[PDB]
RNA sequence: CGUGGAAGUCUGUUAGAGUUGGUGUCCUACAAUACCCUCUCGUGAUCUAUGUGUAGGGGUGAAAGGCCCAUCGAGUCCGGCA
RNA sequence: GUCGGGUGAGAACCCCGACGGCCUAAUGGAUAAGGGUUCCUCAGCACUGCUGAUCAGCUGAGGGUUAGCCGGUCCUAAGUCUCACCGCAACUCGACUGAGACGAAAUGGGAAACAGGUUAAUAUUCCUGUGCCAUCAUGCAGUGAAAGUUGACGCCCUGGGGUCGAUCACGCCGGGCAUCGCCCGGUCGAACCGUCCAACUCCGUGGAAGCCGUAAUGGCAGGAAGCGGACGAACGGCGGCAUAGGGAAACGUGAUUCAACCUGGGGCCCAUGAAAAGACGAGCAUGAUGUCCGUACCGAGAACCGACACAGGUGUCCAUGGCGGCGAAAGCCAAGGCCUGUCGGGAGCAACCAACGUUAGGGAAUUCGGCAAGUUAGUCCCGUACCUUCGGAAGAAGGGAUGCCUGCUCCGGAACGGAGCAGGUCGCAGUGACUCGGAAGCUCGGACUGUCUAGUAACAACAUAGGUGACCGCAAAUCCGCAAGGACUCGUACGGUCACUGAAUCCUGCCCAGUGCAGGUAUCUGAACACCUCGUACAAGAGGACGAAGGACCUGUCAACGGCGGGGGUCUUAAGGUAGCGUAGUACCUUGCCGCAUCAGUAGCGGCUUGCAUGAAUGGAUUAACCAGAGCUUCACUGUCCCAACGUUGGGCCCGGUGAACUGUACAUUCCAGUGCGGAGUCUGGAGACACCCAGGGGGAAGCGAAGACCCUAUGGAGCUUUACUGCAGGCUGUCGCUGAGGACUCUCACUCCGGGAGGAGGACACCGAUAGCCGGGCA
RNA sequence: CGAGUGGCUUGCUACCUCGAUGUCGGUUCCCUCCAUCCUGCCCGUGCAGAAGCGGGCAAGGGUGAGGUUGUUCGCCUAUUA
RNA sequence: ACGACCGUAUAGUACGAGAGGAACUACGGUUGGUGGCCACUGGUGUACCGGUUGUUCGAGAGAGCACGUGCCGGGUAGCCA
């Protein structure tokens, strides 16, 4: 997904970059119903295009394995 | 770029006009100061012992 | 010599100045009298210029419409209480003292009242550990064990945002484009390739530093530089 | 295979910005930093106008002791001063 | 520029005509700033004008700028000021907090104007026609009225609507050309009023289980398509405006591509892309009012800044004129402008110089070095290595094609769009000019884009992402202020401060003795106040007791400053150089030795390598990509060279006019020798020497230009450093005051902080004032 | 071992110039010296010849092209009387 | 204003066991330098003639511009090596 970088930067600040923003790319199940819709509108801003609800989430994933922890207690 | 002729070409700001109080063309028009009498700055006229010899 | 750069800084310049008017709000928690009966739903979730991480535009049911810092899950339609009777549910604004032990918790206050001091940038989360009638110990993202007054408020669940650390800036460019948001000189050039007159650690025919990096914490601005009154150096040892 | 159209991405005297070599021309100059060809950048940490801020042991400085009105390893003016 | 002509006392350069040229993002058009009358007219030539002048931006005298609807004015932006408050010895000084005001003339927001006519000079301002806005008054309607909407918004890609323009087709009007019958121009008509509505959104119907849809993404039983409907755009269409205006005339119609303008879809952000006044919401008639300021002209190779009529510098809009082509490219040509990048005349016009063309054979032999020049070149097809971070390398390399003419095919709705086929055919040459890469390899450096010495350094230097260490829980760390106060901070450890290293990949050894920082500390040392002894009718003073930080001492720490040897089969001073790399941009010896390559190679590359004096974030090694960075090799090319020639343009030379400067103790026609403070046109001896003038290239005048930058000297200066001398800020710490009640402790009432408040936290501490000790190139 | 000549190297001195006599190497253009490398004429020879070695007179003319290196110097190549 | 060299004949000779191997003299040429000249060869030749690309003058004809010839081909005199 680093294509755009050319020959530049080196392995691991483009593969970081192709990781990340291929796990934020990704068709992400949605809180109010349960459709794979969810994408990103900026910086920690998440919004289903079924439903229309915008959400907070994490800058590239719209679940953080700290915000999993919340929900247990 | 040379500092001498060509940065002189860019000299179109007006700064020091006529001023209201003194009649010198030294009333900063953007500080809103007047360089020569401090009419902007003071009610009291500018002036200082240095304009003179000091036995003078 | 010529004053260093830390003291640039001080005099509040413009260069040195965060560009405040380009600031959307003052993230502070709401001012009730006792009761409870507060509450309000989240009408957009916007970005906060000022700290990378996104903030909830809540509107209350008294006619305040304020932006409140959004802690992860939060979203448009939600409702959101603030007071002491508060539902033990993220996203929610209660005292200390009514939120259970073990629970992770996010803006809270250093004095009862103050709106909010710790645990807000992205991602972060103070954890709520022991109860008292004096005490309330909470455990800051620092792992420091902050003994706090149960009356201080503080927002139920970790700050949104999170993980914004993981992916690297690649480029100057994007680097560039943050700190035009923050009040922060950027580049950075290096004292050991600045000339004598300008820092303790210029001069030299060769870049290095003149004197240990090591300076004591009595040291005046000027020559306070380094690595400020350090216990220890290095990775080993 | 196509679609898509990313990029401190490439070519480019587009506009614009910059200034490598000629150690050419000039060197009582057209010019107290100019001319010509050549050359670099040209969607970005880009360029630019106007308004606005920071002031002299002080600013400002991607740092060359660079720049702060042809003035800078401490501006300019007058005074100390014969 | 040239030939005629005009005016004039006078004409190369003032004016008319013709012919010939120049400018095309400008040499055209409109403007901002800035200038300030430079604008127009008349009269002039003493001044100014690179010559001349009858001309003029010159001299003199007159004249000239007309606004409800174009700016200003109003609003608010970064931010500024004033007042109050507070500080300060004090203020014309100073941060905060309040209130007020100021802050946008091209280019932020914003009530309303269009078309034509007119002057020597103004013009959406005057005049004609038509229109529009606001306020107020009267009348009618209305009692709604403020919720909401608008003002009002980033970057990238893109669809749809659509005007001007451009082009095509055909018709009409006018012109041009004259083998043809082609070519050029025109064919007009606003604001405004009215009306039409695509996109988006929504409603009803419908009932898709696979269909609907796009350039693309996409949409749907949470209801798809289809059908009906609500809301709803243009600076656009349409009608009026218009027996208005304009044109000598005709006074068109259709189309394509479509700037403006309108309206959607998509993607990006560790970046989130103003505010306020105002408007809408919220009708209509008639009438009144609409003041004040700007308005000329230039806007540049002569109206601005640069002392100049300066080859410099200086913002915006016209980015859609034609051919050309990918093109806002070249070249050529319109519209418009100009012959003022303002001295001319003459000589085949010599030498010499600047720019430049062409040179046979050789082909880098030139030189520090291919510096300079040249070679290559557009487009299509074929084809393409090592290495690599898999992106790239790559237009690698190499090979072929390319025009015109006739007739056609395919894609598309179509283009005056694109891709091909067959036949014919011309030249030395078909990207025919123009436009337009020379290619390959080895090594060094820095990873990359970026930054820099305005004016001799663009680089390997700075920056960078990335790596790392340090400080700090926010009444913080760091920093500014004398103070009142302030930045960081509308910030809170995924933060931000202070430093080092400098992408990725593989790694980053050993040393804490010294120095630095930090922690600890029985004991030692450690100031002042208070306390005790002596002394003094008191005081000075002497001693003691207690003992803070600090020091001694101990520990931790090197991705902290740094270090990693001599000797022998330990010693200094802690350790004794590990991976790697290595004759290095680090190797003195040194052109090291061997090999490659060349006829020959102090070069370059590889290997070896005992390294004068490599080495691991003072980062080591390595490395694809990138580079106006340093060195080397090859192919190609060539006037760099052998070795120079001829030519072209501007000078140079002669003539008219204009007209400086540098320099000057005097004398001066010198030459060879000598002498002399040892580097003489001038002294001595000889030699030579008739005067003046033109052109030349520069041998001499230790030529001209600058009170030597080097060096030394001066009880000269400045910047910089430090364990130089002496001090000054600052930090830490004790003590006294503020400061209170019952060697450890409780409390609350000062005081501080949090809270809107109630009240909460803290608390005689802290802050502040004073003093004492320590640290203290931060500063003098 | 002794005696000298030169003024190209180096060193020494501090006379001249610090109100300035522009550096090294190279280049280009001119003149000169002889302690002669070649060429002319000679003497000797461990001179058969050929090719040399050594010496004398002699400055008319000539003494060139290249590879490394900024180099002067020097090393190297092929030509050359 | 000429310097120098190579070659042929002398001669496979003198000399010498052989190997090897001269000279006087007479000739031909080369090289460097020098002065002059252009029939010949070569260069130039923005005199001139032709071809041809783009654009403008409507086409044609005939022309302008494309840096002081648009480019390409040929080239007289002169000047030159
Ligand atoms: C090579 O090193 C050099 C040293 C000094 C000079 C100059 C001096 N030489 C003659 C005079 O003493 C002086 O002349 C000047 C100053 O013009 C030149 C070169
Ligand atoms: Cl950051
Ligand atoms: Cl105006
Ligand atoms: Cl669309
Ligand atoms: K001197
Ligand atoms: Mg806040
Ligand atoms: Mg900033
Ligand atoms: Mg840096
Ligand atoms: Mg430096
Ligand atoms: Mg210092
Ligand atoms: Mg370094
Ligand atoms: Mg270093
Ligand atoms: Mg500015
Ligand atoms: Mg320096
Ligand atoms: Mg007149
Ligand atoms: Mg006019
Ligand atoms: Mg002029
Ligand atoms: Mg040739
Ligand atoms: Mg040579
Ligand atoms: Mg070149
Ligand atoms: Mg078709
Ligand atoms: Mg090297
Ligand atoms: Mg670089
Ligand atoms: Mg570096
Ligand atoms: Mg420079
Ligand atoms: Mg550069
Ligand atoms: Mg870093
Ligand atoms: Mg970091
Ligand atoms: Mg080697
Ligand atoms: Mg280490
Ligand atoms: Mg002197
Ligand atoms: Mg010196
Ligand atoms: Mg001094
Ligand atoms: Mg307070
Ligand atoms: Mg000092
Ligand atoms: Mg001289
Ligand atoms: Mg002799
Ligand atoms: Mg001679
Ligand atoms: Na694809
Ligand atoms: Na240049
Ligand atoms: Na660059
Ligand atoms: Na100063
Ligand atoms: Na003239
Ligand atoms: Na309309
Ligand atoms: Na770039
Ligand atoms: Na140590
Ligand atoms: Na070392
Ligand atoms: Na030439
Ligand atoms: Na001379
Ligand atoms: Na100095
Ligand atoms: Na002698
Ligand atoms: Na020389
Ligand atoms: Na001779
Ligand atoms: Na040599
Ligand atoms: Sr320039
Ligand atoms: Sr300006
Ligand atoms: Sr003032
Ligand atoms: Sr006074
Ligand atoms: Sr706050
Ligand atoms: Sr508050
Ligand atoms: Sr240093
Ligand atoms: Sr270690
Ligand atoms: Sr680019
Ligand atoms: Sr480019
Ligand atoms: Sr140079
Ligand atoms: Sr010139
Ligand atoms: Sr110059
Ligand atoms: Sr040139
Ligand atoms: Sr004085
Ligand atoms: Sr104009
Ligand atoms: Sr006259
Ligand atoms: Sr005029
Ligand atoms: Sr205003
Ligand atoms: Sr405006
Ligand atoms: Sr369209
Ligand atoms: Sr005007
Ligand atoms: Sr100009
Ligand atoms: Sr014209
Ligand atoms: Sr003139
Ligand atoms: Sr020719
Ligand atoms: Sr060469
Ligand atoms: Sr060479
Ligand atoms: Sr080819
Ligand atoms: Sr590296
Ligand atoms: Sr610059
Ligand atoms: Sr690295
Ligand atoms: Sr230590
Ligand atoms: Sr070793
Ligand atoms: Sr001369
Ligand atoms: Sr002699
Ligand atoms: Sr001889
Ligand atoms: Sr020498
Ligand atoms: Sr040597
Ligand atoms: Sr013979
Ligand atoms: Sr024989
Ligand atoms: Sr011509
Ligand atoms: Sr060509």
């Amino acid at each position: 997904s680093s294509g755009r970088f050319g020959a530049r930067y080196g392995r691991v600040s483009r593969r970081r970059v192709a990781e990340i923003e291929s796990e934020m790319n990704e068709d992400h199940a949605c809180p109010n119903c349960g459709e794979d819709r969810v994408d990103r509108q900026g910086t920690g801003i998440w919004q289903c295009s079924y439903c229309d609800y915008k959400f907070t989430g994490g800058s590239y994933k719209p679940e953080t394995p700290g915000g999993k922890t919340v929900r247990r207690s | 770029t040379g500092a001498g002729t060509p940065s002189q070409g860019k000299k179109n700001t007006t700064t020091h006009t006529k001023c209201r109080r003194c009649g010198e063309k030294s009333y900063h028009t953007k500080k809103k100061v007047c360089s020569s009498c401090g009419f902007g700055k003071s009610a009291k006229r500018r002036d200082y012992e240095w304009q003179s010899k000091a036995g003078e | 010599g010529r004053r260093i750069q830390g003291q640039r800084r001080g005099r509040g310049t413009s260069t040195f100045r965060a560009p405040s008017h380009r600031y959307k709000a003052d993230l502070e928690h709401r001012k009730v009298e006792d009761g409870d009966v507060i509450a309000g739903t989240v009408v957009d979730i916007e970005h906060d210029p000022a700290r990378s991480a996104p903030v909830a535009a809540v509107e209350f049911e008294d006619g305040d419409r304020r932006l409140i810092l959004a802690p992860e899950g939060v979203g448009v339609g939600d409702e959101l209480q603030v007071g002491v009777s508060a539902e033990i549910a993220p996203g929610n604004t209660l005292p200390l003292a009514e939120i259970p032990e073990g629970v992770p918790v996010c803006n809270v206050e250093s004095s009862p009242g103050d709106g909010g001091k710790f645990a807000r940038a992205s991602g972060v989360n103070a954890q709520l550990l022991t109860h008292d009638r004096n005490v309330a110990v909470v455990k800051l993202p620092s792992g420091e064990m902050k003994r706090l007054d149960p009356q201080c408020r503080a927002t139920i669940g970790v700050v949104a945002g999170g993980g914004r650390t993981d992916k690297p800036f690649v480029k100057a460019g994007n680097k560039h484009h943050k700190m035009k948001a923050r009040g922060t000189k950027w580049p950075n050039v290096r004292g050991v390739a600045m000339n004598a007159v300008d820092h303790p650690f210029g001069g030299g025919g060769r870049q290095h530093p003149g004197k240990p990096k090591s300076i004591s914490r009595n040291a005046p601005p000027g020559r306070k530089v380094g690595d400020i009154a350090s216990k220890r150096t290095g990775r080993g040892g």
